[PDB]
């Protein structure tokens, strides 16, 4: 594959470097159209810039926390974090979000990796071997109310049990209701004067609960859970302007009031180097 | 070799190797030839 | 039992590794694919589409005006604008090119820099775009700039002039992050003759500049960008 | 002597001519087409009104002043009250369509100005209030009138800083979307053909706007000495390959 | 393959053992050219002295330290070593350095191995299971500022998570910007009267950050990290004089003032055995 | 699930093991190879190139002078220089040969020892190089040295004399580290006749000695060298 | 010994995974199959059978 | 057998088996024959 | 590939792919044709 062909002097009626950008087209002008060039080859395929590679690595998409402690006397297990849940979405942590939002529609399979790390902030005689249970609770499935509900039987909901300090791995097929995931949605759930706007009403993927199977020890243990996402078998459509201003909310395109200028200001002239 | 039954569990697809920028660079109705006046 | 020996690395989680993993939803049948126009296969595809450059940084806040390069009537020799070519910073940092470029560590190839005139039809002018390859300073007068890769643009019927910044380098790859040994050079524009306005016409005419990559382009070693951040996890 | 500049577009009983165009854009190089069996889901036989809805509808003219910021319409919304096309929109549960957008704005060889005409698929707007505030239905369904980016914020509405495309992205990169410029010294019209772009075969035409059209002045207006400091901008749109499905009662929408 | 051929008496005009080293050539004189020899075979291939083997084993290239402790009240996480970073280079530890510097240019792929060991210098009731995160931060990527930045999301930077006491393994392709790595560079980053000299301006490979994902325990834990490098698919050019004097700095060829004689001095005559 | 049994060694990190490992940079495209002269494939290649021997250790500090072997006019029978043949120590330790040899534990083969005369053209001399194989002492007079492998060098037009030290040993390999059972012998040089200077010529003429390996050479069992060290990690 | 590298997920118990496992009752011979009418293969089979709707919730 | 997709992840190359010391030992312009006077 | 000797230790059977709802939907004695009066 050639990168540049050999091109010498020129004196034509054919002016390639003269176009009209108001047509909306980016004419494919090459160096060899405005200067004398030598032959050179690519030696490059562009494999690393294929969308399958761009979204093909694990990125953290959520961090949450649960703890192993005496549940005796706790009225709201959820609030106490005896078990906690994550209302699934990929727009909570911005790094991956900006990437995905480089396109309008996106379709792919996902490979998740859940990392759980332990912590004993105050006096403990040892570090316990806790086993975590991560259960996917689809929309319509009964949500857990107590850390040891009947819901954790997970007869039909899928779920994994892994040691804290260890990692959990599994993959999920493209579960979109449409033919692709919407990164943006200029619409509502119905023609109503007050309902929510945005992909907020579209990406309703349920949530996944986390808990620690073991009963409590004398000391309290703090388990922090991190979910990582890796896309595979990627397909993307309609590229769009990259995000410039910082995010403020999951799903909305909203940006903070009184935000700092994102375009750098010149320390001088427009003639400055 | 694939150890699992479902398609979703297989690894990365490997380079698409299509690469056609024209649908974004030249989405014009009447073809424009390089070197020929853009507006005739 | 097949005798095995676990190697160092066992148990590690490499965010970049590509292996198989069991499916949590066995026998699930994803929704059929339908045709959706505008499919993107490679980022190298889209950076060939040019976007506007906020060449006129000069403002105290982001404004439409930062995209307008002012041109003044009856000036001779003078310089219209200038900038180094660290496509991963400066004016370029917010453009589509710069934005994508910053997702990678190395770049190589030729750049496409265009200028579209917006002054009245009955006006005229001849400017000169120059690309100064690394090794010397940014040109300080037309004579100096003219000694390097340049283009004499005659304004007229065809509104835009497309000047190429031919990949001119020793080492075959440069860093997207501004690094000195890896500098790309300088871009400057001057008055070849001068802007002339017609009668009953007064004020300022502006130029719009665009930047895009040639099929020449190569990008490699993916990395996180300095163009996005957060202090706390977002909430619904 | 056929030119890029001269063009005629005929849809239904409506024809458009322009003697100073700059070619025309076909979003993602795809001409609009009807829904093929292989992609359909909804089992209802669709309705194809053809020439009664696939014609040119001209919106109310906007006034471009030295201070204008830009405007933003949304489809199919902008045509919700246009002849039979509109009626069908509310009477059917579902519907799909593409359009041919024609933006007009003439001046003289003495004037100067450059409008950016672009189509943005799924242009989900942001709320000026920030945080996690929504943008109420009525505010993204301005209808024929469209949204004027130089007007002031209003409770429940979207932010309107042209600089951030009303969505947190920089104006300059709007070019990655199918666009075209109206540079008074070259142009006087912009034309963009939009094919149906969505992640579903057919969709609700009241609760979801597939794309929004924006006309944004980049290089400000400039008139010759002692002339009226304004130019009118007109937007004419025509649906094409329009299909409606699931007919019934007729939606009653917010306001 | 013969090591020595059979060669007997000699009395010629052909004097092989008489040469002129000022030509700059090392004439291939053999024993059989100056003495009567018998036939002998090699039984040797020289596999262990192939550059692919010489640089083909793991060598420690860097040692650093991070610690798991209460971050409350710490103003500079970096200084406190809540997380630490390594400005990547192969000339910090001399053993491998001398080897690599046996040649001028060198090209190869690398296999890294990161070993993390734990230490509790003062009172602890147990040894915690900490997980380390090693993240490659290429030039241009945002550097971590706090041990729990957004930067650790590592959406695009590659990174590994492994248990302390365990080892991390992965390989990296030849990432040189040129066709080979420079072990030496008689130049500067630009024609400037004060800028740095040497490969210091060439080998700008970014750095990799290390941190300990777990929150803090009651006691403080000291994790020491060691990075090992092994080259594979080796290619070397322009051999050079081996280094004689000790090193003083990463990248510079500088050697200490008032350094000891490296050539041994005879305990006697030049006639001494 | 395939039944397996992990063997002893699992989890170990052998710095010398050669296995596959996942790539941290998937789909990265390294820079193309270009031609670079002077490619080295084997260290056995370069040790065949001879370098100068600092035979004249005698000095208090490293000096150019340590490479100059003095030769005195009108001396008869006398010895010019001498040294054992522990190529991994003594004079040899800093030479290219010695330096590389020290990266391995075992060596075997024949050595190439050369002597280049630098005295005036109009001078003359006949020296004798002798190699005394292990078993006896280093020769104490010419007669004794002459009884073993030697070369009578006539100084003249061809400046250099190349004497080979033919691999003479029972066991087929010796240690690079000085070990007695593994001694290589002794090298000595004497006056065959004597150095004669021309008129109006006064002083000292010097000899330059070189050392290099023959294609005979073999080296094995790689190891760290005693020729480099540090007390603390270097810093930028 | 065949060199291996354990991947993340090792040791996990995915309630949904479908793998082989040793039989606790080797050489056991299950009871022969006999014909039983009304075999169901898919739930999509039975939901095609209609049942009564308690449309009159009112009670 | 290679388990990974990239070249970099494969093990050691195995002996080059070229071995030509002459480019360092005899980089002279006019070939010099062993036994023939080095300077003629 | 099956690692164990017994049938019980093998993995899931994979879709039956028979699917005949008629034994539950139309368990009538005299065949009833769609469109023809159910009671003739
Ligand atoms: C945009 C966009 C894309 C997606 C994909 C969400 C995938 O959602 C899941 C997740 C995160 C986990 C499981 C899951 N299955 O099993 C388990 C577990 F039990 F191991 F956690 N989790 C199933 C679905 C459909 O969500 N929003
Ligand atoms: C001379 C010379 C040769 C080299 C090679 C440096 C290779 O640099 C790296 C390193 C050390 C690690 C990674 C890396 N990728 O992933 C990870 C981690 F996250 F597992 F650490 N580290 C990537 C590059 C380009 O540097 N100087």
């Amino acid at each position: 594959t050639v990168a540049s062909i050999s091109s010498g002097p020129k004196h034509t009626q054919k002016v390639p470097i003269l176009t009209a950008n108001e047509t909306g087209a980016t004419m494919p002008v090459l160096p060899s159209d405005s200067i004398e060039t030598r032959t050179t080859y690519m030696h490059f395929n562009g494999s690393e810039t294929d969308v399958e590679c761009f979204l093909g690595r694990a990125a953290c998409v959520h961090v949450t926390e649960i703890q192993n402690k005496d549940a005796t006397g706790i009225d709201n297990h959820r609030e106490a974090k005896l078990f906690n849940d994550w209302k699934i979405n990929l727009s909570s942590l911005v790094q991956l979000r900006k990437k995905l939002e480089l396109f309008t529609y996106v379709r792919f399979d996902s490979e998740y990796t859940i990392l759980a790390t332990a912590s004993q902030p105050d006096s403990a005689n040892y570090s316990s071997n806790l086993v975590v249970q991560a259960m996917y609770v689809p929309p319509g499935a009964p949500n857990p109310k107590e850390w040891d509900d009947y819901t954790w039987q997970s007869a039909s909901n899928p779920s994994v049990f892994f040691k804290v300090g260890d990692t959990s791995r599994f993959s999920v097929p493209y579960v979109g209701l449409a033919s692709a995931y919407n990164c943006f949605y200029d619409g509502y759930s119905h023609d109503d004067a007050e309902t929510q706007y945005g992909i907020t009403v579209l990406n309703h993927m349920g949530s996944m609960a986390f808990r620690i199977v073991n009963e409590h020890d004398e000391h309290k243990t703090l388990v922090k859970i991190r979910v990582y996402h890796r896309a595979k078998h990627v397909e993307a459509w309609i590229p769009r302007a990259p995000r410039a201003l910082p995010y403020t909310s999951i799903g909305r395109t909203n940006y903070p009031k009184n935000t700092e200028p994102v375009i750098k200001k010149r320390k001088g002239d427009i003639k400055s180097y | 070799i694939n150890y699992y039954k479902d398609a979703a569990s297989t690894s990365s697809a490997g380079q698409s190797l299509s690469m056609d920028p024209s649908k974004f660079t030249e989405p014009v109705k009447d073809l424009m030839l390089k070197g020929a006046p853009a507006l005739n | 039992g097949l005798p095995t020996t676990t190697l160092p690395g066992s148990g590690q989680f490499l965010t970049t590794d590509d292996r198989q993993s069991p499916s949590a939803l066995p026998n699930y049948e994803p929704t059929p694919r339908i045709h959706i126009p505008g499919k993107v296969h490679n980022l190298l595809e889209i950076i060939q589409v040019d976007t506007l450059i906020p060449m006129n940084n000069t403002h105290t806040k982001d404004e439409v005006n930062s995209y307008l390069i002012p041109l003044n009537a009856n000036r001779q020799n003078e310089q219209v604008f200038g900038t180094n070519l660290f496509i991963g910073d400066g004016v370029f940092k917010t453009t589509l090119l710069g934005e994508i470029v910053q997702y990678y560590t190395h770049w190589s190839g030729s750049l496409r820099f265009s200028l579209m005139y917006t002054g009245p039809a009955l006006s005229s002018a001849k400017l000169i775009l120059a690309y100064t390859p690394p090794g010397a300073r940014g040109p300080q007068d037309r004579r100096e700039a003219m000694l390097g890769t340049h283009v004499v643009w005659d304004i007229g019927l065809q509104s835009t002039i497309v000047m190429t910044i031919p990949w001119t380098s020793g080492v075959q790859f440069r860093y997207t992050d501004p690094d000195t040994y890896t500098s790309a050079g300088f871009l400057s524009c001057w008055y070849q003759t001068s802007l002339i306005l017609p009668p009953e016409t007064t004020g300022q005419v502006y130029l719009l500049s665009f930047i895009s990559a040639c099929p020449d382009f190569k990008l490699r070693l993916m990395k996180d960008t300095q163009t996005i951040s957060q202090t706390v996890a977002l909430t619904e | 002597g056929y030119s890029d500049r001269v063009q005629q577009i005929t849809l239904g009983n409506s024809t458009i001519t322009t003697q100073e165009a700059a070619n025309a854009v076909v979003c993602y190089a795809e001409w609009p087409e009807y829904l093929p069996d292989v992609d359909a889901s909804d089992v209802n036989k669709t309705s194809k009104p053809d020439t009664s809805v696939c014609r040119f509808y001209t919106l109310d003219s906007k006034t471009w002043t030295t201070g204008s910021k830009g405007w933003c319409w949304k489809l199919p919304d902008a045509l919700k009250d246009m002849g039979v096309f509109g009626q069908n929109m509310f009477f059917h549960s579902l519907g799909r369509s593409g359009y041919t957008v024609h933006v007009q704005c003439n001046a003289t060889k003495f004037h100067s100005g450059c409008l950016l005409v672009v189509v943005i698929p799924e242009h989900q707007l942001a709320s000026h209030e920030g945080g996690n505030v929504s943008v109420k239905y009525t505010f993204t369904h301005p209808g024929e009138r469209g949204i004027d980016l130089s007007s002031a914020n209003e409770v429940g509405g979207p932010v309107k800083d042209v600089l951030y495309n009303m969505n947190g992205t920089l104006l300059g990169n709007l070019l990655i979307f199918p666009h075209q410029f109206i540079n008074l010294r070259t142009n006087n019209t912009a034309t963009i053909v939009i094919p149906y772009i969505n992640s579903v075969p057919i969709d609700s035409m009241t609760r979801h706007n597939n794309v929004s059209l924006m006309v944004i002045p980049i290089a400000p207006l400039t008139v010759p000495t002692g002339a009226t400091p304004s130019l009118p901008i007109t937007v004419t749109i025509a649906p094409m390959c329009t299909e409606f499905s699931g007919i019934r009662s007729k939606s009653i929408v917010p306001q």
